[PDB]
């Protein structure tokens, strides 16, 4: 906890506003107040007279829709000197430095004589306020010219917190009084006196627009405008009692901003309605109670951290919207009431103002989710989470913040079509003041009802909405809107539920003799798509049935049908980014493949079934030693194979799945390493012999293994199942491990590091591989999208020629990080969302100074403890002491299975490690500069190939795409198993042996999966090379150059590139076609 | 267009005068002890003796295990570092550790030079004794070098004792070589008369070893005692010598005399050779 | 287990007499019994921890655990009738439908008219 | 092209590269020097640096045969030692783990000849051959790159012959068992030194080499603080 407190103080001072600028602005608006009193008074006017007064002036009155017509505007208009005062964060001295800039809220209370008791009705107070503002802007403007301030002041109208009913005047300074360097803007809020209108008439249930429906949004604007200084005194009072108020405020402000929360209206569509003001009022209210027993939740002695944690815990746990609400008195213990008003409510009995009216239900749920996720981070003890809670901005990309985003182009966009506009009407104009508020609620309700349990949270954004307009205009002008609708288009952003997003059937109400109300709404909503169906259990229910596709999710269809039916038949809904990511996953050549969802693992289960059949056969065999266990370890057994298993598709590099065969303990094993392996092979020979006899439908053959260095006697048994799958069997013996340790001990002290590398590759394959597949298979069921993303990430690594050096396990462990450590984001719920979160992590990973250590567990045991965590931290620091620059080891990936951290990330050349980091950084920048769209995604998956020194083109004799099991094909294995080679791609083996030979001078890379990345026929591959910087120049001749060189002088030699090309060319024989250097 | 990024060999995406300069050099040239030693020398010049030690440890691991010559440079560098800036115990540890990794005999040789250059004769004398006990029975260089050390310090009687110890420990086949080189040491650095006595006994035991006569006269010619050279030459030609070897000494005798420059002596040896030519 | 299933294993074993034994009984000293018990507990803990519940079940069926116990206790004292007597499931993780579906290896209705 | 020999003594031995349709008079340059060593197996050898790819003995037999015909010389190459192109055989993993069955630079090898008459004869053909590049580059020899050994290496995905594999396992296990049996008799056969010292060998021990390794691998608690009169006096001293 002590570490946290020092971290806060570093953050507080870093964002602290420089005191010089506070004086610089305070020198200005102290002079600005003088100008306001210079403004003369005015006489009563009718709308005809004020219209004439402003007819020729550049200023125009910002009348709020509906603008007053001559018939209904019978009341008169007047101006009088206000009561200038300062409110907001600046009054409370709780602001911070913001590079984008801050605002100083200056309040001008209209004198009470200007208002009648019944002016809270029919926009009467609003239209008087507007002419008051316009008249002030007129005389204020000329006085600026008189004082020669107009040179560097820019004046514009704006809506206070995006509230269409409350236009204001903003004074901004362009490049002595010039406060441009302060990065401030002064807001001129025209408020009403306190308690002018009876607050009981302004309650949310009451009405104030005559057409009867309630008008909560209208009531809030008028009532809250009369309550500004009142809440300044309330916060000013609490600021004294508790000494950590301001520190707790900025922590809340910094919390909110990174989440993209504002104090603006959410009803127009934006995410907001809860800002620093609302957070401060909630904190202050809890300091005077807050429990169901009205007991205090916060104490005036709490520190900055404890005040912040108390408010967050309140938001996370106590429900303020559906079942429960909190009431307090600003002028009386605050009490939590169980009855809820189905909308966020923080009621104020003293002022009758609901502080959370600007807060929608949809964004309140996201806030309750964000608060609950940091409370978990805030209760965390093993890891430090200060950066995630405060120093990480998650609102930069919506795609990283939301699983699926749909753009809805509404028709006829210089006004919306008649049918769409007609739906607005007068009844809703009373409830939803503006058309955008009405569609934001309409899009939300139809999209929420249609999707239902398929999503968790929904946001509707009005893209391209403006809130500031010139002083010469009355309302905001949008290019597409033309003063009719202030937006370009709608974006529907969703947080999906992976467990049940891709259901084939949308269940509805159960059948009954008399159609219930629920069943009536279900059928009216869905129309022809609805149906009555019966299921195996015998229930009868109303439901509608959709069709899965491999290219898009079900939710894309549901939203499109529901929006066109209920919003407008001419609407265009399109999400093409998700469709590309789906098409980048290879499409298997299985029955009904194109109709299969990307969350379907049936192909993986079918292979597991054929293994179980082979599993039974081996156990019933009679051998000299009983079979202890048969453990499958291949990629397909953890659902990570890039290409889904297909029967008889033996061109796939992942066709033969590795299986560890283990016998009972014996003391008769040979005590030499080579004899032990030949003892193992004798067991495989008997298995093949008896399997060939009893089970003739199975075919088998023997292959050599050279993965483990210097152990040249390993032989594996390859079994070809009649179902059409391949399995590779290797024997594991208890004597294996201790003979390798014996070799290390007996080695010369110079050779010991070389032998330890052999032991490392032995344990990565035989010992750790079993633990890895076990854990990764189990958790993947809890992370439904982990398998499609890790496959697509491996597809991405292969396009850029990085899989040849990155082991598959390292790719899987990097790809799981967004799932097991999702903070500050949510767990990925889309193939697009998950993939880009992986690229974002690699982009920002400083692997030289930070380790990656994973808690491979299902979501809230095998959690890492503080003792184990520090132990792994110590392993990183010790490793970096000897290798500070990261030349030997770049990626430190550790977990319970691998506490050492070097098991899967050893042996990667540095240029490949930085190439992975370089490409991820370039990919993220490309997304920032150009949004995610059709063109950028193609760039993500097309390789450079110009950065390498030379590139070699290869073509296989036959296209391997069909035999690899990819749908743009064999149906049995060859009669001669030597014929299997004729349909393989050897270029991966060529690069491997070349890298061993030219390790000192060259780095060669290629594509492992030729059928996926080899074009239409899957026959084109490329070998890209890299000359190390040393041998690129000339060197003096010496015996230990260990490079293929040509003479230039008697004691000078240079790399013989042409000779190398002939050697690379003569490997592939016919395969090599072309060279580019 | 494509997703392209320039290849980085220094992790920059993430003469030498500074730590960064040396580390940057070591990125591409990890197997160069010269870069490593210079970096260690830089830290020592900065008085960071503790920082220099860790850098030596990193060099021992970073440098490829097959680069035995470069590894030797670091071990020698550590020995010099501990000797100059360390204590007795730490120098013993590195010296003990170095023998484990490299050829123990070679490390013994280098520290002896390190003591000699540092003018620590007392510790050198102790180390000649210890290395001779372990390696004296197989290595003749120790006895020659240890005899060189004693002769250089005007210790003749001890040097005679060490040669006796050398003969006792060394195999019989190396008895001629050790005595011959010690005699050469006496001519160059010690008492030439002692060197003559050693050769005289050597040729007495092995008269047929004509190469030894060639070495002995070479020392006499180098000493420029012409009378002893002339007397020796007449002795050699009265031995079991082949015709081919006879011309070699008669030529060398003539070549030596023309170096002296007395034409009559060249005339005499020509007559001396001429009568032997008749025989 | 690795799946967070807390379970209790019970193992039972009996001493046996050798082929040429002439004593009527085959009693073991309490030191042997403690030694055998320590070996059995070490094996039972190892097998369960490094395995899932489904994998542990696959070990119970072929009685491979018992053969492992027999080999480990061979040098201490000859034994017979080595069995994993009982398995209790004390605690369970949160139920996961996805894991259950995979362990067993969705269906649209049919229109009612 | 005028360079015929490097001053350190390595003779340049150019070779003409083959024609490949992907590569439309490029040369490969091999450096050679006499190898001297008292060791018998390394005697009569020629040190070679920068060998072409996958250069087996059959490759050198072709090259030397061409030199023999061109210069009318008799030279026979016995074997090519220490040819480790990919570094697979850098360490003998069998020798580190046991002494039974195994009593035991890069881009270089040793070419051994049948006799000194052959190796010296070859050097002169090489010395003449090196001069050709400066004068007549056209008549430089061409290295084939294709041999039966090369073809087998290229065919990576070839199943092993079970019949050959069975014999390989059978013979190796047979030899190994004889060596274990002989080793076990040696340890447990009443080893007595010349001085009548009998070695202690435990039961189940299988090799003397394993006894030696176990050797290489491998009063205060009984003392009383208060038993002697001087100890209590010392305790008396510190008490005050
Ligand atoms: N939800 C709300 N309910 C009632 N009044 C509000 C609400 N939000 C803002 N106000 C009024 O608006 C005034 C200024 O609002 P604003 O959000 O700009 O203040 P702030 O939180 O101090 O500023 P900032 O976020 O720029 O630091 C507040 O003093 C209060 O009078
Ligand atoms: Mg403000």
């Amino acid at each position: 906890s002590n570490i946290f407190k020092l971290q806060i103080d570093e953050l507080l001072e870093q964002v602290k506003l420089k005191q010089k600028h506070v004086l610089k602005v305070e020198k200005f608006l102290h002079k600005l107040y003088d100008i306001l009193q210079e403004i003369p008074d005015w006489e009563e006017k009718s709308l005809a007279e004020v219209d004439s007064f402003f007819k020729n002036k550049i200023v125009s009155v910002p009348f709020v829709d509906p603008k007053p017509i001559p018939q209904n505007t019978n009341y008169k208009f007047n101006y009088k000197k206000p009561d200038i005062s300062l409110i907001g964060s600046f009054a409370l001295k709780a602001g911070i430095y913001q590079p984008n800039g801050s605002s100083i809220d200056t309040l001008l209370t209209m004198p009470k004589e200007l208002f009648e008791k019944k002016d809270f009705l029919n926009f009467r107070c609003l239209h008087k306020r507007s002419v008051y503002l316009a008249y002030l802007t007129h005389h204020l403007l000329i006085l600026l010219k008189k004082d020669k301030l107009d040179s560097f002041l820019q004046l514009e109208y704006s809506y206070f917190d995006n509230d269409p009913l409350l236009p204001i005047l903003r004074i901004s300074c362009s490049k002595d009084y010039n406060f441009y360097k302060t990065r401030f803007s002064i807001n001129l809020l025209i408020g009403f006196p306190y308690k002018v209108f009876e607050p009981k008439k302004l309650l949310p249930n009451r009405n104030c627009i005559r057409i009867l429906p309630a008008t909560p949004l209208y009531n809030f604007s008028v009532l809250s405008s009369s309550t500004h200084e009142n809440y300044l005194k309330y916060l000013y009072k609490t600021k004294k009692q508790t000494e950590s108020f301001v520190e707790a405020t900025v922590l809340g402000r910094l919390w909110l901003q990174q989440r993209g929360f504002s104090s603006n209206m959410s009803h127009s569509g934006s995410l907001g309605g809860f800002g620093t003001f609302e957070f401060t009022i909630l904190m202050a209210a809890l300091l005077n109670g807050g429990g169901i027993n009205s007991n205090k939740i916060l104490l005036h002695g709490f520190s900055s951290y404890q005040l912040f944690k108390g408010v967050i815990k309140y938001l996370a746990t106590m429900d303020l919207c559906h079942d429960g609400h909190l009431q307090f008195h600003s002028n009386p213990a605050s009490k939590y009431i169980d009855e809820g008003f189905q909308t966020p409510t923080l009621f104020d009995k003293s002022t009758k103002v609901n502080i959370l009216t600007k807060m929608t239900v949809s964004s309140y749920q996201i806030l309750k989710e964000y608060a609950g996720e940091t409370l978990r981070m805030l209760n965390n003890v093993v890891q430090d989470q200060f950066s995630n809670i405060f120093l990480t901005n998650i609102s930069r990309f919506d795609n990283l913040k939301y699983d699926l985003c749909y753009d809805v182009q509404l028709p006829l966009g210089n006004n919306l079509e008649t049918s769409l506009a007609a739906t607005f009407g007068s009844m809703e104009r009373v409830k939803f003041i503006t058309l955008e508020n009405f569609l934001a609620h309409k899009i939300t309700n139809v999209a929420r009802y249609a999707l239902g349990d398929r999503i968790k949270y929904i946001q509707i954004e009005m893209v391209g909405q403006k809130s500031d307009f010139p002083i010469t205009k009355r309302k905001v002008y949008s290019n597409t809107g033309g003063n009719h609708f202030n937006f370009d288009f709608v974006r529907v952003k969703l947080i999906v539920n992976p467990s049940e997003c891709d259901k084939l059937v949308t269940k509805g109400p159960a059948h009954s003799e008399t159609m219930s109300t629920e069943a009536a709404v279900f059928k009216n909503f869905w129309g022809i798509k609805s149906s009555l169906r019966r299921f195996k259990d015998g229930s009868i229910t109303h439901c509608c049935v959709w069709s899965t596709s491999s290219s898009e999710p079900i939710i894309s269809s549901i939203v499109n049908f529901a929006l066109q039916k209920h919003v407008s038949k001419k609407a265009q809904i399109s999400n093409e980014t998700i469709k590309k990511f789906h098409n980048f996953l290879p499409l298997p050549n299985l029955p009904s493949s194109a109709k299969t969802s990307v969350l379907n693992l049936s192909s993986f289960f079918n292979l597991k079934k054929s293994f179980d059949d082979l599993y039974k056969i081996i156990f019933q065999m009679k051998l000299p030693l009983s079979v202890k266990s048969i453990l499958p370890v291949g990629s397909a057994f953890r659902y990570t194979s890039l290409c889904q298993p297909v029967p008889f598709a033996y061109s796939d590099p992942d066709f033969f799945q590795d299986v560890i065969l283990e016998f009972e303990t014996s003391p008769k094993w040979p005590d030499e390493i080579t004899s032990l392996e030949k003892a193992k092979t004798a067991f495989l020979l008997k298995i093949q012999e008896e399997l060939s006899a009893n089970s003739s439908t199975y075919r088998s053959f023997f292959s050599r293994d050279e993965s483990i260095p210097y152990n040249l006697e390993i032989v594996t048994l390859n079994i070809l199942t009649p179902e059409g799958y391949g399995f590779k069997f290797r024997v594991l013996t208890e004597r294996d491990e201790i003979l390798y340790l014996r070799a290390i001990a007996n080695a010369r002290n110079e050779l010991k590091p070389e032998l330890e590398a052999t032991f490392l590759k032995f344990t990565a394959k035989y010992l750790a591989s079993v633990r890895h597949t076990r854990t990764l298979e189990n958790i993947s069921h809890s992370y439904q999208f982990y398998s499609p993303v890790v496959r697509l990430f491996k597809r991405w690594l292969d396009t850029h020629l990085l899989l040849g050096h990155i082991t598959d396990e390292l790719a899987e462990l990097i790809a799981i990080k967004p799932f097991v450590d999702p903070a500050p984001y949510f767990i990925p719920g889309s193939l697009e969302n998950g993939f880009l979160k992986v690229l974002k992590f690699i982009s920002q990973w400083n692997w030289k100074d930070d380790p990656l250590i994973l808690d491979l567990v299902k979501p809230e045991s095998e959690r890492l403890t503080l003792a184990q965590y520090k132990g792994i931290q110590m392993n990183f620091t010790n490793l970096r002491n000897s290798d500070p620059n990261g030349t030997h080891l770049q990626f430190f990936v550790a977990s319970k299975n691998d506490p050492s951290g070097i098991l899967y990330s050893s042996g990667i050349p540095l240029p490949i490690a930085t190439r992975l980091t370089a490409l991820a950084k370039v990919a993220v920048n490309l997304l920032q500069t150009h949004g995610l769209n059709q063109q950028t995604i193609n760039l993500l998956f097309t390789p450079g190939l110009k950065d390498y020194d030379f590139v070699v083109d290869l073509r296989t004799p036959i296209g391997l795409k069909s035999s690899c099991g990819i749908l743009s094909a064999p149906s049995n294995f060859p009669e001669n198993l030597n014929d299997l080679s004729e349909k393989m791609d050897p270029t991966y083996q060529l690069v491997k042996y070349l890298n061993l030979k030219y390790k000192n001078s060259l780095i060669l890379s290629s594509r492992k999966y030729i059928g996926v990345n080899g074009g239409e026929k899957g026959d084109k591959n490329v070998i890209t090379g890299l000359i190390k910087p040393l041998f690129k120049g000339a060197h003096k001749f010496r015996v230990n150059l260990d490079c293929n060189v040509k003479p230039v002088d008697d004691e000078n030699v240079i790399l013989n590139k042409e000779a190398i090309f002939h050697e690379i060319a003569a490997f592939g024989n016919d395969m090599v076609i072309n060279f580019e250097t | 267009l494509s997703l392209s990024a320039g290849f980085d060999w220094t992790a920059s995406i993430l003469a030498p005068e500074s730590v960064a300069d040396f580390e940057r050099l070591l990125i591409g040239n990890p197997n160069s002890s010269v870069v490593w030693m210079n970096y260690m020398a830089f830290q020592l010049q900065l008085s960071e003796i503790e920082k220099a030690r860790e850098l030596a440890e990193r060099a021992l691991k970073t440098i490829n295990f097959r680069e035995e010559a470069e590894k030797l440079n670091i071990w020698i560098a550590m020995l010099n570092l501990e000797n100059t800036f360390g204590t007795e115990e730490t120098l013993e540890e590195v010296f003990s550790r170095a023998c484990q990794y490299m050829d123990s005999y070679t490390i013994h040789t280098k520290l002896l030079g390190i003591y000699e250059i540092s003018e620590k004769f007392d510790k050198a004398a102790e180390l000649f004794k210890a290395t001779a006990k372990k390696f004296g029975g197989e290595k003749v260089s120790i006895w020659v070098s240890w005899g060189d050390f004693l002769i250089s310090h005007n210790e003749e009687q001890e040097a005679r004792t060490i040669l006796g110890n050398a003969l006792k420990a060394l195999p019989k086949r190396n008895h001629i070589e050790v005595v011959r080189k010690f005699a050469q040491l006496e001519f160059a650095k010690g008492d030439p008369e002692r060197g003559r006595s050693l050769f005289e006994g050597l040729v007495a035991d092995a008269p047929k070893r004509i190469d030894l006569w060639n070495v002995y006269v070479d020392q006499e010619v180098k000493a420029k005692d012409k009378k002893k050279v002339e007397d020796l030459f007449e002795r050699i030609i009265t031995k079991k010598i082949t015709r081919k070897q006879a011309k070699f000494f008669f030529n060398k005798w003539l070549q030596f005399e023309e170096s002296e420059g007395d034409e009559k002596t060249i005339e005499y040896v020509k007559a001396k050779a001429t009568e032997y030519v008749a025989s | 287990t690795s799946d967070d299933y807390v379970l209790r294993i019970f193992a039972i074993a009996f001493t046996r007499k050798q082929a040429n034994q002439v004593k009527r009984h085959s009693y073991a000293q309490s030191s042997h019994i403690r030694a055998i018990r320590k070996v059995i507990s070490e094996i039972l803990t190892k097998e369960v921890q490094g395995s899932t519940l489904a994998q542990l079940t696959s070990k119970l069926i072929p009685e491979v655990i018992n053969k492992e116990i027999e080999n480990a206790t061979k040098d201490i004292f000859p034994l017979q009738n080595i069995h994993v007597r009982k398995v209790k499931l004390l605690k369970q993780p949160k139920f996961d439908v996805g894991a259950l579906m995979a362990l067993h290896g969705e269906e649209k209705g049919k229109k009612v008219t | 092209e005028d360079i015929s020999a490097m001053k350190n003594g390595f003779i340049v031995v150019p070779f003409k590269l083959p024609d490949h349709k992907a590569l439309p008079a490029s040369l490969h340059f091999m450096f050679a020097k006499r190898h001297q060593s008292s060791n018998s197996n390394e005697s009569d050898c020629l040190f070679l640096v920068n060998l072409p790819l996958l250069s087996n003995i059959e490759h050198m037999k072709k090259f030397v045969g061409q030199l023999c015909g061109k210069y009318d010389t008799v030279s026979h190459v016995e074997e090519l030692l220490y040819n480790d192109e990919f570094g697979l055989h850098e360490v003998d993993l069998s020798a580190l783990t046991s002494d039974l069955m195994s009593s035991t630079p890069r881009n270089t090898a040793l070419l051994k000849f049948v006799d000194a008459a052959s190796i010296n004869n070859c050097w002169n053909a090489l010395k003449k051959y090196s001069n050709l590049h400066a004068k007549h580059p056209n008549e430089l020899f061409e290295w084939t790159y294709t041999t039966p050994s090369f073809t087998t290496f290229v065919n990576f995905y070839k199943p092993l012959d079970i019949d050959y594999l069975k014999e390989d396992i059978h013979t190796h296990m047979a030899i190994f068992e004889q060596r274990e049996a002989q080793a076990q008799e040696d340890v447990q056969s009443s080893i007595v030194d010349e001085d009548g010292f009998t070695l202690v060998v435990g039961k189940n021990t299988k090799s003397l080499n394993s006894i030696r390794k176990k050797i290489l691998n491998k009063i205060d608690k009984k003392a009383k603080k208060d038993f002697y009169r001087f100890q209590v006096r010392e305790r008396k001293k510190q008490e005050i």
